[PDB]
Parts: C-alpha cells; sequence; structure tokens
C-alpha cells in the first residue's frame, strides 16, 4: 500500500433559505430498473455512491436511456432542482483565452483525467442533498435509495470543485516547472513546452508521477489528438492559428435566422480575417423578432455579403505570441460607421483581426469613432498580451492636436503613429472663437405652433438682408436649425450667425461631421463650404436686438 | 486580537463585480505583494465556494517608485452596513480647512494589525487575473482589516484614539481627522516646525508598533475661491455686450436682482457683431449695481450632510480647468479652478485626473466626504486610463456629461 494524499474537499451551501429537494420519483419499465440497479451496483462498487437509510427526505428523480438502439441503456441523474437550490460558485471558464496571446509551443501533449474526477469527493454535509431512488420491481419493496460520494455529473458545483482540486494540485508542479504549460479542459489536461520531445516527454512521466501522490493515473497511451486542436471554434496549429472553416450558405431565399447566423459566422472570421463587413447584413435585422420572417437582401447587402465570401476563399492564420518583438495595431475606416483593424509583430504576419462599429447616436465624426476604436483596442490587446500595442492611425498630427486641443471633452489616444493610407480622417469645419470683421451679421430664429405644427424659420441682418420661410409639420428644435441652414445658405463664405436656440449649439458644439437628422446634414454641408463661421449665443426674450422671434411670432 | 462582527446591509449580498483587464507589469506588482501579505498571513487563499468579488489594480503613490495595491472596495462600501460606531460620527472637524498647514499621511498599514470578523471574510474576495486567462485567476480573502474598506477606520477608531494621545494632549491646537487609510493634520506652525511635528507624529507610530515615511502638504488657508466677475473695458463691441448679458442671464439663476434690461437696450437694431457700443449712464449703472451684487455672496447656502457633494469639471483648454462643488443646483459651496502642470502637458484625461484627485481632497478636508463627480469624458475613454494616473487610496463615485454644457465659458 503506497499512501496517497486525500483530496480536500470544497465545503458546499444551499442557497440561503432553501432547503433541499424533495421532487417524486418518476414510475419506470421493469427493463429500466434491473438496468438500473446493473449501474448503480457497478457505481456503488466503484465508491461513487451509497445506499442510504430512510431517515433522508431529500429525492432527485433518475432516468433510464437508451444508448443509441444498443442493448444498453444509461443513467440520467436529474439535478436540476437541486442546481436552483445549490449555491453560486467562482466560475474559473470566464473568458477563454485568446489564441494570438498563445506562444508557440514545439510539444503539446494530451493527457485523460476522467478518472481523477472520481477521486473529488463530494463535501459530507452536502451528500444527503444527493439523495435518489431507484423504484422497485413491480413497487412491492421499498426502492433503493443512493446518495453520491463524489461529484455528480450535471450538479451545479461539479465543473468548478473539479477544475479548482485539479488546479490546486497542479499548482506546485507548474511553479517549479515554469517552462511547460498546463491548461484543462474538461476531461483533458493539455501539457505543452518549447522542449526537445525526450526532455519533453520527461516532464510528462514527471507529471504522472506527481498525480500518483493523490492516486491520480493518466491511461498512458496515444490520444487520438496530434495538432491541429480543434477547440473553442478554433484550429490550434503548432506554430500558427486560426477560425474553424468558415462556410457561407448559398440560399436564394434568407429568414431572421439565416442572416444572424450569417453575421455570426462573419464576426467571428472578423478576428482573423481582414476587412471583413456587418453593416449592411446586420441593418436588416433591426426590429423583426419573427425568425421565420423571409428578409428581402438589400443591393447594398448582398455587394458586402459578396465582398465577404472573395474574403472568405483564401484560409488566413494569425501567428502566435512572441514578446520579444513589438507591439502594433493599424486602423482603416471602411465607411458608414465601420472600422477594420488588425495587430501585428512582423509586417504581414498579423497575430490577429478585428474590427469596430459607430456607436447608436444622433450625431457623431470620424474622430470620434477613431477614438473609440482605439480604446476598444487598447483594452482588447491588455486582456490579450498584457500591453498598449502602437498604433498606426490614418490621421494626421496635426489634425489630432487641433481636435483635443479644442474639443470640449477631454480625450486621449495612446502612442500612435501617422500612417497615409486613405481614406484619411479628418476634421470638416472648425468654428472662429471671435466675431469676424467684415463678415455680414445674420440673426436668425425659428418658432412653431404645438397643435397646429406650423412654424416660421429665418434671419434678419446689418445689411438688411432678410427672410422668414413658412413651414409645415414642424417643431421649435427643426426651425431653429432650419433658420441657422437658411443664414448659411444666403451668406458669403464668411458669416457671423446670432442664435437663441441652445438646442442647436449642443448639437454644432459637438462638432459632428454627420447625423441621422438630414437637416443637421445640411447644415454639416454647408459649414464645410464656408472659410469663416462665428456662431454666437444669446438669451432669448431679452430684447436683444436682431434677435427676432417676431418674425416667427405670428 | 478579538473581531468586531460586521454584517452586510439587510437583503443585500456581497458584491459580485468584475475584475477589469490589468497590464503585465501590474499583475507581477500584485503577484509580489499578495504572495509576501499571504505569508504575513493577512490574506488567505479562497475555493470556488466563494462567488464573490471585488476589482483590484496596482498605484504607484505620489514620488514613489513602490507599487501599492489598491482595492476598488467602492461596491462592498456602500453594501456593508452603516457603521455607528462609538464615534456615531465624529462631526466633521471644521477647524481643519482653516489650519494654515495640512498633511496627509498614509496609516492603512495599521489596519493589517487587526483581525477581520471570520463570517465577513468571504465578502473581501479578490482576484489577481491571469494574462489573456492563461491560467487560473489567484483568488484571495482578507484576514485582517483591509485598506480602502470603510469599516477599517471606524472599527480600528478605537486603537486609533489611544495611539494618539500622548502625541494628541501635548499638542492640543493640532487637529487631526482620519479619512479611509489618510491620516490629515493640521496646524498653523512654520513648515519646519509643522514638518517636525508630523516626524514628532510618524516616529510616534513607529513606536506605537506602527509608506507613512509619505507626507503630502496641502495651504487649505490659501485656498481657491472664485467670486463671479463681468469685463472691464472701454470700449464694447455688439458681441461683448452680448455675452455680458448672456452671463448675467445665467448669473440670474444664482444672484436675484440681477439686471439686463438698460444692457439689452443698447442691442436695438440688427448690428454687425464687431460694431462698437458706447455704453449709456443707464447700461452703467445697471453694470455696475450687478457688480455690487456680485460681490455678496449666495443667498441661502447651506452644507446638509444627509446629501450626496456634486462636483462637476469643465476643460477650459490649456491646461485650465474649472469646477464647482454643490448639493443644489446654484448653491455653490466650492468653486475652484486648476492649471497645474504636473506631467500632464500633452494628456487630458491625466489632468483630468489629478482635478478629480485633488477636488476629492478639498472635499475630504472641508466636509469629510468625496463628492459624485460630473466629468467631462466619455465613459469608454475614461474607463480606460484613470487608473494609469491614480495615485490615491480612495476612489470617489463619477457620472459622464456628453452634452456640451453652455456654461463653460462663464466660468473662465
Ligand atoms: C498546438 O496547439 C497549441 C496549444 C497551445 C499553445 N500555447 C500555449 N498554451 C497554453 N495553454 C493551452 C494549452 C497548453 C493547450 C490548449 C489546447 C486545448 C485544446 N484543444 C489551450 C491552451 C490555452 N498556455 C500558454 N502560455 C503561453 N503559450 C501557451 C501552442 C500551441
Amino acid at each position: 500500500m503506497v499512501p496517497i494524499s486525500p483530496i480536500e474537499t470544497v465545503p458546499v451551501k444551499l442557497k440561503p433559505g432553501m432547503d433541499g429537494p424533495k421532487v417524486k420519483q418518476w414510475p419506470l419499465t421493469e427493463e429500466k430498473i434491473k438496468a438500473l440497479v446493473e449501474i448503480c451496483t457497478e457505481m456503488e462498487k466503484e465508491g461513487k455512491i451509497s445506499k442510504i437509510g430512510p431517515e433522508n427526505p431529500y429525492n432527485t428523480p433518475v432516468f433510464a436511456i437508451k444508448k443509441k438502439d444498443s442493448t444498453k441503456w444509461r443513467k440520467l441523474v436529474d439535478f436540476r432542482e437541486l442546481n436552483k437550490r445549490t449555491q453560486d460558485f467562482w466560475e474559473v471558464q470566464l473568458g477563454i483565452p485568446h489564441p494570438a496571446g498563445l506562444k508557440k509551443k514545439k510539444s503539446v501533449t494530451v493527457l485523460d483525467v476522467g478518472d481523477a474526477y472520481f477521486s473529488v469527493p463530494l463535501d459530507e454535509d452536502f451528500r444527503k442533498y444527493t439523495a435518489f431512488t431507484i423504484p422497485s420491481i413491480n413497487n412491492e419493496t421499498p426502492g433503493i435509495r443512493y446518495q453520491y460520494n463524489v461529484l455528480p455529473q450535471g450538479w451545479k458545483g461539479s465543473p468548478a470543485i473539479f477544475q479548482s482540486s485539479m488546479t490546486k494540485i497542479l499548482e506546485p508542479f507548474a511553479a517549479q516547472n515554469p517552462d511547460i504549460v498546463i491548461y484543462q479542459y474538461m476531461d483533458d489536461l493539455y501539457v505543452g513546452s518549447d522542449l526537445e520531445i525526450g526532455q519533453h516527454r520527461t516532464k510528462i512521466e514527471e507529471l504522472r508521477q506527481h498525480l500518483l501522490r493523490w492516486g491520480l493515473t493518466t491511461p498512458d497511451k496515444k490520444h487520438q489528438k496530434e495538432p491541429p486542436f480543434l477547440w473553442m471554434g478554433y484550429e490550434l496549429h503548432p506554430d500558427k492559428w486560426t477560425v474553424q472553416p468558415i462556410v457561407l450558405p448559398e440560399k436564394d431565399s434568407w429568414t431572421v435566422n439565416d442572416i444572424q447566423k450569417l453575421v455570426g459566422k462573419l464576426n467571428w472570421a472578423s478576428q482573423i480575417y481582414p476587412g471583413i463587413k456587418v453593416r449592411q447584413l446586420s441593418k436588416l435585422l433591426r426590429g423583426t423578432k419573427a425568425l421565420t420572417e423571409v428578409i428581402p437582401l438589400t443591393e447594398e447587402a448582398e455587394l458586402e455579403l459578396a465582398e465577404n465570401r472573395e474574403i472568405l476563399k483564401e484560409p488566413v492564420h494569425g501567428v502566435y505570441y512572441d514578446p520579444s518583438k513589438d507591439l502594433i495595431a493599424e486602423i482603416q475606416k471602411q465607411g458608414q460607421g465601420q472600422w477594420t483593424y488588425q495587430i501585428y509583430q512582423e509586417p504581414f504576419k498579423n497575430l490577429k483581426t478585428g474590427k469596430y462599429a459607430r456607436m447608436r447616436g444622433a450625431h457623431t465624426n470620424d474622430v470620434k469613432q477613431l477614438t473609440e476604436a482605439v480604446q476598444k483596442i487598447t483594452t482588447e490587446s491588455i486582456v490579450i498580451w498584457g500591453k498598449t500595442p502602437k498604433f498606426k492611425l490614418p490621421i494626421q498630427k496635426e489634425t489630432w492636436e487641433t481636435w483635443w486641443t479644442e474639443y470640449w471633452q477631454a480625450t486621449w489616444i495612446p502612442e500612435w503613429e501617422f500612417v497615409n493610407t486613405p481614406p484619411l480622417v479628418k476634421l470638416w469645419y472648425q468654428l472662429e472663437k471671435e466675431p469676424i470683421v467684415g463678415a455680414e451679421t445674420f440673426y436668425v430664429d425659428g418658432a412653431a405652433n404645438r397643435e397646429t405644427k406650423l412654424g416660421k424659420a429665418g434671419y434678419v441682418t446689418n445689411k438688411g438682408r432678410q427672410k422668414v420661410v413658412p413651414l409645415t409639420n414642424t417643431t421649435n428644435q427643426k426651425t431653429e436649425l432650419q433658420a441657422i441652414y437658411l443664414a448659411l445658405q444666403d451668406s458669403g463664405l464668411e458669416v457671423n450667425i446670432v442664435t437663441d436656440s441652445q438646442y442647436a449649439l449642443g448639437i454644432i458644439q459637438a462638432q459632428p461631421d454627420k447625423s441621422e437628422s438630414e437637416l443637421v446634414n445640411q447644415i454639416i454641408e454647408q459649414l464645410i463650404k464656408k472659410e469663416k463661421v462665428y456662431l454666437a449665443w444669446v438669451p432669448a426674450h431679452k430684447g436683444i436686438g436682431g434677435n427676432e422671434q417676431v418674425d416667427k411670432l405670428v | 486580537i478579538e473581531t468586531v462582527p460586521v454584517k452586510l446591509k439587510p437583503g443585500m449580498d456581497g458584491p459580485k463585480v468584475k475584475q477589469w483587464p490589468l497590464t503585465e507589469e501590474k499583475i507581477k506588482a500584485l503577484v509580489e505583494i499578495c504572495t509576501e501579505m499571504e505569508k504575513e498571513g493577512k490574506i488567505s487563499k479562497i475555493g470556488p465556494e466563494n462567488p464573490y468579488n471585488t476589482p483590484v489594480f496596482a498605484i504607484k503613490k505620489k514620488d514613489s517608485t513602490k507599487w501599492r495595491k489598491l482595492v476598488d472596495f467602492r461596491e462592498l462600501n456602500k453594501r456593508t452596513q452603516d457603521f455607528w460606531e462609538v464615534q456615531l460620527g465624529i462631526p466633521h472637524p471644521a477647524g481643519l480647512k482653516k489650519k494654515k498647514s495640512v498633511t496627509v499621511l498614509d496609516v492603512g498599514d495599521a489596519y493589517f494589525s487587526v483581525p477581520l470578523d471570520e463570517d465577513f471574510r468571504k465578502y473581501t474576495a479578490f482576484t489577481i487575473p491571469s494574462i489573456n486567462n492563461e491560467t487560473p485567476g489567484i483568488r484571495y480573502q482578507y484576514n485582517v482589516l483591509p485598506q480602502g474598506w470603510k469599516g477599517s477606520p471606524a472599527i480600528f477608531q478605537s486603537s486609533m484614539t489611544k495611539i494618539l494621545e500622548p502625541f494628541k494632549k501635548q499638542n492640543p491646537d493640532i487637529v487631526i481627522y482620519q479619512y479611509m487609510d489618510d491620516l490629515y493634520v493640521g496646524s498653523d506652525l512654520e513648515i519646519g516646525q509643522h514638518r517636525t511635528k508630523i516626524e514628532e507624529l510618524r516616529q510616534h507610530l513607529l513606536r506605537w508598533g506602527l509608506f507613512l515615511w509619505m507626507g503630502y502638504e496641502l495651504h487649505p488657508d490659501k485656498w481657491t475661491v472664485q467670486p463671479i466677475v463681468l469685463p472691464e473695458k472701454d470700449s464694447w463691441t455688439v458681441n461683448d455686450i452680448q455675452k455680458l448679458v448672456g452671463k448675467l442671464n445665467w448669473a440670474s439663476q444664482i444672484y436675484p436682482g440681477i439686471k439686463v434690461r438698460q444692457l439689452s437696450k443698447l442691442l436695438r437694431g440688427t448690428k454687425a457683431l464687431t460694431e462698437v457700443i458706447p455704453l449709456t449712464e443707464e447700461a452703467e449703472l445697471e453694470l455696475a449695481e450687478n457688480r455690487e451684487i456680485l460681490k455678496e455672496p449666495v443667498h441661502g447656502v447651506y452644507y446638509d450632510p444627509s446629501k450626496d457633494l456634486i462636483a462637476e469639471i469643465q476643460k477650459q483648454g490649456q491646461g485650465q480647468w474649472t469646477y464647482q462643488i454643490y448639493q443644489e443646483p446654484f448653491k455653490n459651496l466650492k468653486t475652484g479652478k486648476y492649471a497645474r502642470m504636473r506631467g500632464a502637458h500633452t494628456n487630458d484625461v491625466k489632468q483630468l485626473t489629478e482635478a478629480v484627485q485633488k477636488i476629492t481632497t478639498e472635499s475630504i478636508v472641508i466636509w469629510g466626504k468625496t463628492p459624485k463627480f460630473k466629468l467631462p469624458i466619455q465613459k469608454e475613454t475614461w474607463e480606460t486610463w484613470w487608473t494609469e494616473y491614480w495615485q490615491a487610496t480612495w476612489i470617489p463615485e463619477w457620472e459622464f456629461v456628453n452634452t456640451p454644457p453652455l456654461v463653460k465659458l462663464w466660468y473662465q
């Protein structure tokens, strides 16, 4: 007898206020009962379950399910009720590694730890809650009562307790062998190194020697698992990684569901396939819910899809991470609020790619979007490599400086360099800080009637120029914007504009270059055409001259 | 040696706050810090039966090179029971803000000498994350009073109060205030005398068994205040007068008898913005009347400890920032202005992060609590960067303003 260390048990509790499950056992067939008894007898022989007395008032329904039309039955204990009543755990699976963060591994060994699982004992005081009953033949005897001694498959705490028990055991091995990596995925232990295969196989036998101390064996044969690994949607190769094959279906008709599947596939592909676009395909799912509803494709969406097919024509691979080299992120503007990016260390050798979509909003500008893309990539990079990459941005240094020095908000972009690849991000207009001498002064105003929706917009100027336009189906805000629009339309390349609209100023001070409102967009197009625009604000109804509510009052 | 029992608030569970991404160098710093803390028994490893979490990160304090562990206990703090003690709340020392000099000490390490109630320890769970989720996050909980936790100074109070007695009774005019891991010590001495008294207080803690060597010095007596001012000109343009009226209209929300009628009358007709308008006598007098009004303080301004303090900040450009602290709109308790060049000439966010810390410090000295900030910045930008520039052991609350306020230049 070689003494083995016991695996320390995790103290498990029910959610407060809750008692254990009391779920009635289902009536079964004599055929299934015999099968279940045989199974539960083997398990009891293995120490997984123990027969219990009649004191235990807890129950969880057990089932018998025919394995693939064979002559063999499998058992299913349904722990859904107990899982509802079982405490939350620290789940450690939250967040999977991204392959682009991994280092290349010469050798990667797979060990099966399916058996180690049953050396993890269930907390003694919790076992009672796992009670189940095999009904007896013809209900003429008391059902056989069992409870668990090991983590039941299907039980809420099993994956977290198994994982954390394995980790605690592996910990000193990992710490004292810093030239290997160990990663657990379900019933498999992946052990990788950059070692000579002799030195690597040594470490493996050493790991087995270490696990033996807890009575744990790792079959020791040859798994049907050599690179590439199919894992979480990826292909892990020795020196490269990529996503599993992306196959876009041929269809003459797409439903809501088909498009969701399509975007989902494209979103997944975008992490390594550069330039993938999804706006025109996503902007079809806007307000629906009927998954069966056959949505027609816009000509704009069929063009996006065809472009994607071309991109998906060639298999693309990302390289693994080299901490010795630098980390570089490059962004391009795609149009329609879409941005695409590549992260690399060596030119033409991407670690990964990605995209960013413009947020939900009324007005926006390219600089703001670029800033958001930067922030997103920064955060993702810190997740994946623990550092911020150096940026290559399609924006001039002078443009950025002008932007952030004059912008009302605080903003920041980490270390970056201009990359001259069109389309370049720029500022489309710049308002004056002081009134312009020699420029005509336009006093603008608008007003509308809440009931009739009838409104007026217009201006009066220092040279006696005047306009009032009557408007239908409008609001005060629309008339205030319209008034400013007219002033821009009817002025020279340099103009001073005086308004009392806090609304219009809130928008324009936000410096948008694009908007949902076509009215704001026309205003933007006018500003772009001007050489100089000074916008001044004044309080309404204070008897400020020019400020002519009167031409609008009517 | 005996743990005072602590509970959460009724119907409240512990914090389950996401750990945010950390750079490699902060992760390394924390691994080293927590490794030694675990040796010292201040923290212990925890199992998967603890589902709680509080974010953690690393900082460098003002003018040192050594990393400091900072835990964001904001959630735990608002979920931990209203800590009435035997202080019942020491009514905030109003004399602190009048002292000629105040020195700030980091006394948080004293907390580690007092054990934490066993049944509450679970709620102090935190995670040191791995890069790219490649290894399991290292999970810990506290065995002692943790720094940054509201209950720590509350509980340690009776211990602190008797450590201080020899020094306090010796120096009856020196005001000493505790907020979180910080000790605020203010006197009206000479800097060299003041500095010695602080040293006659630090060794005096090292003697009582307890980076306390660091010293952050403030001068409340000479702190920034801001009356409203109007321009003094010999020639007024239409634009100048329009801007003045806008400012007075705004000030009339704060000050009752502000008048703009005579000043508006100068703007009748539709004049060029750059045209000079001579002031009438009725206009100059009205301007003079308003100017006198803006000398008197605001009517009905009181502090209410039951209410939150609100801090707004505006970016004025050229490294300049204005701020106002209030509880009620147009009832400012404090206004100020910053221009400090603290290694952020080219970094807006760094400047803002520092402005935020300075305003919080002022607010602690004056009222004994931190204000809720309204920050002129996008959330995603602020969330990405502020931890890189953070040097305090407390963290205030903040919200984000996305619409440019008109009132910006009225504070410049
Ligand atoms: C050939 O496949 C691989 C797998 C992993 C790496 N590199 C690294 N892996 C890990 N952990 C890890 C391991 C060892 C295997 C898998 C595959 C599971 C399946 N199927 C997944 C992971 C995350 N950690 C590393 N740290 C640096 N390089 C690493 C390199 C090539």
